């Protein structure tokens, strides 16, 4: 049993008002059963694409989620994960800086 | 190039199990095989390599029989939640040399490999595996098939992939970089961040600079995948406020010709 690590980052340099892609890369977890949500202002984003589950040389699993987004001065984005290894869902917020 | 076929099998109880597989050639996915699908799916134009439709169908049949047999054999052995992973393939070296491998993990831990002509437990693996592995080794049909796959079919198939997949494997995509900063935990210090995204292939060089002088405080992150078969990486530098002036981030990559990206803070 291993706890997921989460990293949140954009495909292109963020520019407010300009369409982009937000990535949520989830790694280092075991068992493979996982729930990954991407959130805009605390609400679930409906159209999120997931890579096929894979694993590394050390046997731990990883998965890439991504979604189209357009950064704005005030909108907040986050990736929230639920996994057997954690009593509480883990959330990491995108921080452009 | 490391060609790897990854199997992920989960057994929740006597009547629930699933196995899913993915196949990679280096960092590019070439196949997927969902539990829900009778057949292996291609994720590239060149996923069949140089194999004929007959050779491909024969290979796929072998795997279809394996996927069923494997599930039955595990459920039989268990007389829960059980996770089994298998990684098999080959590393291709310069000059038509290769080395094949087949490793198995149980509950996230390496326990068994195929080596030479037989299945072997790894030192430290639980003792209850010794006898089932013995029995498995009595199956000479399976042992001979595995030997052929590893010694013969694997390197042959990969040579074809390398030809057929040339324009993807040899693609060059240019990094785009940008700079940001956050306050650091430590009064009067800032963390400068150089982001580098969209490059392929993976090898890249990224350094904070003061003129010609590399800043050895440069902390490179991990390589993170983008969803379009390109890479992302950032590198940070903790600086005293004031000392920020004169700093630049420099990036070197094969796709740039020989003109480095240099961004100035
Ligand atoms: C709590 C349980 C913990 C388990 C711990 C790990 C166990 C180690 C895993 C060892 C692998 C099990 C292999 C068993 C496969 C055989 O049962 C299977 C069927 O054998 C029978 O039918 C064959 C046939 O019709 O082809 C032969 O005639 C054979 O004599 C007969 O007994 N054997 C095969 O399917 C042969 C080829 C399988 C290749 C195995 C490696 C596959 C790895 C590929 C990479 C991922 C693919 C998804
Ligand atoms: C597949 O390759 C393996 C590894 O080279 C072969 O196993 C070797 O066989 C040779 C020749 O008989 C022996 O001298 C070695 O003891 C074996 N190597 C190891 C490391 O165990 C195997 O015979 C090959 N099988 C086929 C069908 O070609
Ligand atoms: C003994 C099995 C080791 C595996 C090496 C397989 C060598 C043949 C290469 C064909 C790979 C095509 C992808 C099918 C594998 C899969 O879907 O799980
Ligand atoms: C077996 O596991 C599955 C999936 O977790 C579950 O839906 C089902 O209830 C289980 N069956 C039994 C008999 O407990
Ligand atoms: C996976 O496929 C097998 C064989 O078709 C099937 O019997 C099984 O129900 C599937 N697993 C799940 C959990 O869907």
């Amino acid at each position: 049993q291993k706890t997921p690590q989460i990293q949140v980052y954009s495909r292109h340099p963020p520019e407010n008002g300009k369409p982009n892609i937000l990535n949520c890369y989830v790694t280092q977890f075991h068992p493979p059963h996982i729930e990954i949500q991407m959130l805009k202002n605390g609400k679930k984003i409906p159209k999120v694409e997931m890579s096929d589950m894979s694993f590394s040389k050390d046997w731990s699993f990883y998965i890439l989620a991504h979604t189209e987004f357009t950064p704005t001065e005030t909108d907040t984005y986050a990736c929230r994960v639920k996994h057997a290894s954690m009593a509480e869902p883990k959330t990491v917020y995108w921080d452009r800086d | 190039y490391t060609f790897r076929c990854l199997q992920m099998s989960s057994f929740a109880n006597r009547s629930w199990s699933r196995t899913d597989s993915v196949v990679w050639l280096g960092d590019l996915q070439t196949h997927r095989w969902s539990n829900d699908s009778a057949t292996i799916s291609f994720t590239k134009p060149w996923s069949q390599g140089k194999l004929s439709n007959q050779q491909w169908e024969k290979l796929q049949h072998m795997f279809q029989v394996y996927r069923v047999s494997f599930t039955r054999d595990i459920q039989e052995l268990v007389k829960y939640p059980i996770e089994i992973q298998l990684s098999a393939g080959c590393e291709m070296y310069p000059g038509n040399a290769s080395e094949s491998f087949l490793h198995v993990a149980f509950q996230g831990k390496y326990v068994v490999r195929f080596w030479g002509t037989s299945w072997q437990t790894v030192p430290g693996a639980p003792s209850w595996l010794d006898l089932p592995i013995k029995v498995l080794n009595a199956d000479q049909g399976t042992s001979a098939t595995v030997q052929m796959l590893l010694n013969d079919t694997c390197p042959l198939f990969v040579r074809g992939l390398l030809e057929a997949g040339k324009s993807d494997l040899e693609k060059q995509e240019k990094p785009v970089a940008w700079l940001s900063s956050v306050p650091s935990s430590a009064h009067g210090h800032r963390q400068l961040v150089c982001h580098v995204s969209g490059f392929y292939p993976k090898p890249v060089w990224v350094m904070w600079m003061r003129g010609d002088q590399e800043q050895q405080g440069t902390h490179r992150g991990d390589f993170l995948p983008n969803a379009d078969e390109t890479w992302y990486l950032q590198a940070t530098l903790d600086v005293e406020a004031g000392e920020e002036a004169g700093l630049a981030c420099r990036v070197k990559h094969s796709s740039l010709g020989g003109q480095d990206i240099i961004l100035y803070w």
